[PDB]
């Protein structure tokens, strides 16, 4: 599927990306496109912070959905 | 708990069924 990735600054990264991936693989493939590390990344989705270990169908993350990256913590 | 991946030795989280630096299926 398709999913947003909004960053503080203003920039919406596009990731393509399965249900089936854990938080720790987007934010692996934030890393392929932005160039951040991923123990600085910090997802959040519906208000909450997302886990690394648990899958983007865990928390009912869908296609078009937009998460917002945090650096740092 | 994590797993290490067969062809790059990478430790994966349970929920994950794909490494996440190879993308190789997990066993
Ligand atoms: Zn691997």
């Amino acid at each position: 599927m398709q999913i947003f990735v909004k960053t503080l600054t203003g920039k919406t990264i596009t990731l393509e990306v399965e249900p089936s991936d854990t938080i720790e693989n987007v934010k692996a493939k934030i890393q392929d496109k932005e160039g951040i590390p991923p123990d600085q990344q910090r997802l959040i989705f519906a208000g909450k912070q997302l886990e690394d270990g648990r899958t983007l169908s865990d928390y009912n993350i869908q296609k078009e959905s937009t998460l917002h990256l945090v650096l740092r913590l | 708990i994590k797993w290490a991946c067969e062809y790059c030795t990478y430790e994966n989280w349970p929920s994950a069924i794909k490494c996440t630096m190879c993308r190789a299926q997990r066993p």
